[PDB]
């Protein structure tokens, strides 16, 4: 998934 | 001296430009040297010819995914991952340079570049960098991305290494 958007 | 390294950026093969990064060796010298490392390929893997497969725009681009054996998602230079090293660097705005990761200390080769103030990541992610030069070549990337990350013309490290 990536580093969370928040 | 903190060690300086390059990506050059194409774009479905198409140079893009030079992206230059100064790697914190003097405040996470065991992050900084796998980046290094990896960048240089001297392991026998590493960056070049990945490509940054997550973009979102204002946001920031990742990428660092190679094969290997257990997996396609990339390695660290110490085996598969390594631990969180420290938290002293904070996401403080445009052209940071961070460790992707799957939870508390799952480092492995991928990172991030921020092209934003990501605040919410630290304490999360271990800063190890920043652009140098090149932050103009970061932002057209990021205009290949998308809200949700996938890019629409694939964004590659066509060459990489230390300078």
């Amino acid at each position: 998934p990536g580093p969370l958007p928040a | 001296v903190n060690p300086t390294v390059f990506f050059d950026i194409a774009v479905d093969g198409e140079p893009l430009g030079r992206v230059s990064f100064e790697l914190f060796a003097d405040k996470v010298p065991k992050t900084a040297e796998n980046f290094r490392a990896l960048s240089t390929g001297e392991k026998g893997f590493g960056y070049k010819g990945s490509c940054f497969h997550r973009i979102i725009p204002g946001f920031m681009c990742q990428g660092g995914n190679f094969t290997h054996h257990n997996g396609t998602g990339g390695k660290s230079i110490y085996g598969e991952k390594f631990e969180d090293e420290n938290f002293i660097l904070k996401h403080t705005g445009p052209g940071i340079l961070s460790m992707a990761n799957a939870g508390p200390n799952t480092n492995g080769s991928q990172f991030f570049i921020c092209t934003a103030k990501t605040e919410w990541l630290d304490g999360k992610h271990v800063v190890f960098g920043k652009v140098k030069e090149g932050m103009n070549i970061v932002e057209a990337m990021e205009r290949f991305g998308s809200r949700n990350g996938k890019t629409s013309k694939k964004i590659t490290i066509a060459d990489c290494g230390q300078l």
